[PDB]
RNA sequence: UAGUGGCCUACCAUGGUUUCAACGGGUAACGGGGAAUAAGGGUUCGAUUCCGGAGAGGGAGCCUGAGAAACGGCUACCACAUCCAAGGAAGGCAGCAGGCGCGCAAAUUACCCAAUCCUAAUUCAGGGAGGUAGUGACAAUAAAUAACGAUACAGGGCCCAUUCGGGUCUUGUAAUUGGAAUGAGUACAAUGUAAAUACCUUAACGAGGAACAAUUGGAGGGCAAGUCUGGUGCCAGCAGCCGCGGUAAUUCCAGCUCCAAUAGCGUAUAUUAAAGUUGUUGCAGUUAAAAAGCUCGUAGUUGAACUUUGGGCCCGGUUGGCCGGUCGGA
């Protein structure tokens, strides 16, 4: 047998699930952010579990300890890097108030809503999976992208299936074949 | 003082003195002596299908007010005589004795849903077709 | 029923009977959407009956 | 493969082999792969040798369209090819000829049918083919 | 455990042998056509045994060939289709009883439908399906495999205790035939 | 388990081999030879990855049957041959020529050298003993058995052992300022001037032993191997030179230095 | 013996272990990293990809050999059990793929040495060790199941605040829309592969809501969500625990309709958590279960108080900044 593959669980289920003003405090997050399930939020949810769980666990060993000059000043060099964790705000202390909308809204779910060409949060997330949307080359087919700070800049459309330019696609050759040029065939 | 030695060195007592006070702890000496397994007619399991021995007389351990369709059952693995239960419940009609079930609990090892003694045991799947599928009107539910 | 008659595929017909159950109105717009409606529904102004209520949408 | 663009990067060069191995790029956009004994024609004769001493393997793509990434052989002679190119590739090219086989298990059938005798059986083919026939 | 093996010991006594041991199956198609001529031929052209022999236009149905490699004799009825009148009659001794699935003629709901509602409500002794269609493996090309399926599941949705449902063109899918007598 | 043993499972090789946790199931397992098993780096964990000269095990085996590639003045050619510490390796290639002296991490790396130390190599004369006919002779760390030394050399001082014919040609004593290399343990790659013994009389020897940023740390006295003086190898040490920076400063180095 | 040795053997000595728990008994006991945990400690499990041990159905025994008390080696016993021409004659799937039986409970009698390697006399041969394909809702990951206007208004504002001028903007009623637009699915094409599937690729073809329609459990409290309407009025029902129906049922059968999670939700047992109900941290004994009838006592567990302070000479690693001569730093 070869070396065992290892794999995690990302999400974490609550303690209470009739719980009625969190299930009423949950959906208000769906609805606005374009999102599929309760999962979707869990996912962020069980970032915040290890993201705040290894702040608490550092600041409890004195500094002078190279450790938490070590693995704290590369995490805290990483979220700035997505683009939640504010660059003024960074001594791992604010990212224990940061919250769900922060790392929900990184994300080209959104972000291809606030910097233009968006139509909608739906008329845009079927435009993510039918790949009307583009990054430096790579179509970035998942709307929980997580956009790193930088490609923002780079918003391009994909040059292939349009709406950036060249082509018709698989409906105009039953219709303007048909209708819109063959009225005369 | 609070009734305990402290001092350190005493641990001799006290990793032996716990160790008689477990036994006051009930699901402690339900485990550690096998009684799940020379008793409690699963044997440790979660399920077992076993064939319906008959219809089932009712004695009154309270309260469900009717006979209750409920079936006679002698298990296969073991063949220990359990009385089981049916949800759903009605329409006797549709097997014959010496039929098969696949139990399951009521959520406390039962002991307690009506006037029947010693039913615990919710049938899920009689002679591998379910029951669900089988309330549903596709199937049809049985008889003892 | 009929599997090779209706029942054979997946769906094309799930029951694409244009006889509606719902007079023309099954179209639960299901998932993404879905959600989106239950969205519509808790957040543009609704309160029903008084804080406190039984158990499901009707007249007091 | 418009814009062609072969980028030979990422190239070693081996004398141990006699081998010039290298990954390739190939940019495709708006047309289908582009095939072993189809780049292999293409990038020889500019790349300082001959068709035969070409080989070819990797080269699926990246997601979108157009860039392919694969990787080339190209050895310092012919001969080369003959006995250090693994087998399947020119079976894939047809400069081996191959020798087709029974299957997997036929041949561990015929292995274990034959070890039943000692010798070459040409005894057997006298001994037991007169006597039974009474 | 023992006793337990004397539970798997006197069960062994009446079923197993030639003298007075040989089985009734009654193949009865839920189609019209498939025809066990075929079915008691072209299946068993893997088996290669003279079963091929005796399947005759003299129709025997007491069909005791000693198989070569399982060690047993047997007894297939083939009925005609439309001799309704002992095939829910004979069935008491009939041990194992196979259907005849077939996408060609859709199972029918007067003929088909109620073949399985007649043979079924009497009680199936066992019932181990076969596929016995030979002229349906090439009626697409392009994942055709709809044709297995949609009889797989026909088998399940009144009397689902197989899983598979064979296809007629493997190799030992036809002494498994005689595995599941023997 | 009723003899010996000739298999290695993958994750069972020892971490220096750094081989990929996928790709296989196995290992290499190292034949017996010059060196131990468990820190062996045989050919082909040399060759295929870590040179990249072949892409997989039979065009490794089209090196090795075709007598280019040496170790230690020989035409060795066998796969799993356990070419160790200090073996240099010499190609008859594009003639490119290697040593086998690790990095600070532990672990082997490439390191090509020059023809002046090419032709020999070294050893800690792990053993000086007087054998038949009443003849002197010395055991360095590999396998070698050099007759006829230098009485006045004793035990856990090194050699320079030629690769043409196994001459002796000088030594090192042991004692305080000695350039110093660890094979073995923890520290393994270090370097830096020894400072002093501890005898320890049936038990472990230590030693006390800086470096060249004045870090004091201590090995067992069976890993310490004595190289040189204050500042002078006897062979040409490789890009960094065995002294361990920090994790904390190769975040600066590989970070803050090539990361502008 | 390869060798230490009560490992034996021949004479001697009378020892050795133990309430600091010997010895005996049970284990649903193969030992070490793992798991569920998550304030911490504690708890329970560990057959399982690695290491070590053991066995090839159970006990023996021996050969060859550097190495075996070897079983895809051998001899015998014991338990099985094949063909037979009635004369041995044959045999160990706790290897792979399959079968039977047992369960609740667990895959296809495929392809191939391309790879990781191993063996051989050996670049070449062999390898069910291994890899790839088939079954596969174990467990895990990312994501289908659909757009934005116009038009009839309701308003909240609000426009210029001469607001008293109409709608710039939206909440839905709108099934009236409006063309453009696409994938799951079929395909050349070649990549892909030892040979094929697929999967990034790719031209041709396939959408309008009847499309190509997401189910699963609930709907009296814990526990969101109606006292809506009919048949039902102890008749079944409903109930994990409580609680209703005797006819004004929020709790019955149904119709609606709604609530959650969402290709995923239930159920059964088992453990963990909350459980200071195992308490060393960290319980409780006047009456709620729990202080004994009162002394003596050994092992154990603890055991009174005392042993070189105050200050001088400087070194200044660090800080306060009136210094600011560097204009974040000594």
């Amino acid at each position: 047998p070869r070396a065992p593959r290892t794999y995690s669980k990302t999400y974490s289920t609550p303690k209470r699930p009739y719980e009625s003003s969190r299930l009423d405090a949950e959906l208000k997050l769906a609805g606005e952010f374009g999102l599929k399930n309760k999962k979707e939020i869990y996912r962020i949810s069980f970032q915040l579990s290890k993201i705040r769980r290894a702040a608490r666990d550092l600041l409890t060993r004195d500094e002078k300890d190279p450790k938490r000059l070590f693995e704290g000043n590369a995490l805290i060099r990483r979220l700035v890097r997505v683009g939640v964790l504010s660059e003024d705000k960074k001594k791992l202390d604010y990212v224990l108030a940061l919250k769900v909308e922060d790392f929900l809204e990184r994300r080209l779910q959104t972000q291809v809503y606030k910097l233009g060409l968006a139509k909608s949060v739906h008329h845009a997330r079927v435009l993510i999976t039918q790949r009307h949307i583009a990054v430096g080359k790579q179509i970035v087919n998942i709307p929980s992208f997580m956009v790193r700070l930088d490609s923002e800049k780079h918003i391009d459309f994909a040059p292939t299936s349009p709406f950036g330019g060249a082509r018709p696609g698989r409906v105009a050759r039953r219709n303007a074949a048909r209708k819109a040029e063959a009225s005369g065939e | 003082g609070k009734g305990k030695p402290r001092g350190l060195n005493s641990a001799r007592k006290l990793r032996v003195h716990r160790r008689n006070n477990r036994w006051a702890e009930n699901n402690y000496k339900k485990r550690l002596l096998g009684t799940a397994f020379k008793s409690s007619p699963f044997g440790g399991s979660s399920h077992a299908k076993g064939i319906v021995l008959e219809k089932l007389g009712i004695e009154s351990k309270q309260p469900n007010s009717a006979i209750r369709k409920c079936v006679r059952v002698q298990l296969i693995k073991n063949g220990k005589k359990v009385t089981a239960f049916v949800p759903n419940d009605g329409c006797l009609n549709f097997v014959d004795e010496n039929d098969e079930v696949l139990l399951a609990g009521f959520g406390r090892k039962g002991k307690a849903k009506g006037d029947i003694p010693g039913v615990r045991f919710k049938v899920v799947k009689v002679s591998g077709v379910s029951l669900l599928a089988l309330w549903k009107e596709k199937k049809e539910k049985p008889r003892s | 029923a009929k599997v090779h008659g209706s029942l054979a595929r997946a769906g094309k017909v799930k029951s694409q009977t244009p006889k509606v159950e719902k007079t023309e109105k099954p179209k639960k717009p299901k998932g993404r959407a879905y959600k989106r409606l239950l969205y519509t529904r808790r957040f543009v102004n609704v309160t029903l009956v008084n804080g406190k209520r039984r158990m499901n949408p009707g007249p007091s | 493969s418009d814009a062609v663009t072969i980028r030979t990067r990422k190239v070693i060069s081996n004398p141990l082999l006699a081998r010039k191995q290298f990954v390739v790029d190939v940019l495709h956009p708006n047309r289908a792969n582009v095939s072993k004994d189809e780049l292999r024609e293409k990038l020889a004769e500019v790349y300082k040798a001959e068709k035969d001493a070409v080989s070819v393997f990797g080269f699926r793509t990246q997601f979108g369209g157009g860039k392919s990434v694969g990787f080339g052989l190209v050895y310092n002679s012919v001969a080369e090819a003959k006995k250090f190119e693994p087998t399947y590739r020119l079976v894939r090219y047809g400069l081996a000829e191959k020798v087709e086989k029974a299957s997997r298990q036929q041949r561990k059938q015929k292995k274990n049918r034959d070890k039943k005798i000692f010798g070459t059986g040409k005894r057997l083919a006298k001994k037991v083919a007169r006597r039974n026939a009474d | 455990r023992a006793q337990r093996i004397l539970d798997s010991i006197e069960n062994r006594k009446l079923f197993e042998g030639k003298n007075g041991a040989a089985k009734i199956i009654t193949i009865v198609p839920l189609v019209n056509d498939l025809d066990p001529l075929d079915i008691l031929y072209k299946l068993l052209k893997c088996a290669d045994d003279e079963g091929i022999m005796v399947q005759e236009v003299d129709s025997k149905r007491i069909f005791n060939v000693h198989i070569k490699k399982f060690k047993s004799n047997l007894k297939i009825i083939i009925p005609d289709m439309t001799n309704f009148l002992n095939i829910l009659d004979c069935a008491k001794v009939a041990d194992f009883v196979v259907f005849g699935l077939s996408g060609v003629q859709e199972v029918d709901e007067e003929f088909g439908e109620q073949i399985i509602r007649a043979l079924e409500l009497q009680g199936i002794a066992s019932y181990i399906g076969v596929i016995s269609n030979l002229s349906a493996v090439h009626e697409k090309e392009k994942f055709q495999l709809d044709v297995k399926q949609s009889l797989e599941s026909y088998f399940k949705h009144f009397f689902p205790s197989e899983e598979r449902v064979y296809n007629l063109e493997k190799n030992s899918d036809a002494l498994n035939v005689l595995r599941t007598l023997c | 388990a009723r003899g010996p043993k000739k298999h290695l499972k993958r994750l069972a090789a020892p971490h220096h081999w750094l081989l990929d946790k996928l790709s296989g199931c196995y290992a290499p397992r190292p034949s017996a030879g010059p060196h131990k098993l468990r820190e062996s780096l045989p050919l082909i964990v040399f060759l295929r990855n870590r040179l990249k000269y072949a892409l997989n095990g039979r065009e490794v085996k089209a090196i090795l049957m075709q007598r280019h590639v040496k170790v230690d003045g020989k035409v060795r050619t066998d796969t799993t041959y356990p070419a160790g510490f200090m073996d240099v390796i010499t190609l008859d290639a594009t003639n490119e020529n290697f040593r086998l002296v690790y990095d600070v991490k532990g672990r082997f790396a490439v390191h090509r050298i020059t023809d002046e130390e090419a032709s020999y190599k070294l050893g800690k004369v792990k053993k000086v003993q007087l054998g038949k006919k009443g003849v002197p002779y010395v055991v360095t760390h590999d396998g070698r058995t050099i007759r006829y030394p230098d009485p006045n050399i004793k035990v856990n001082d090194t050699v320079k052992i030629d690769l043409a014919s196994g001459k002796i040609t000088d030594f090192i004593k042991f004692d305080a300022g000695k350039l110093v290399y660890v094979t073995g343990g923890r520290n393994l790659g270090r370097i830096g001037t020894i400072v002093h013994k501890e005898r320890h009389d049936g038990g472990f020897d230590l030693v006390h032993i800086k470096d060249s940023l004045d870090n004091t740390f201590v090995t067992r006295l069976n890993n310490v191997f004595v190289i040189g003086e204050q500042g002078k190898p006897y062979i040409s040490l490789p890009k960094g030179k065995g002294i361990k920076l920090s994790i904390a400063e190769e975040r600066d180095r590989r970070r803050a230095q090539q990361g502008l």
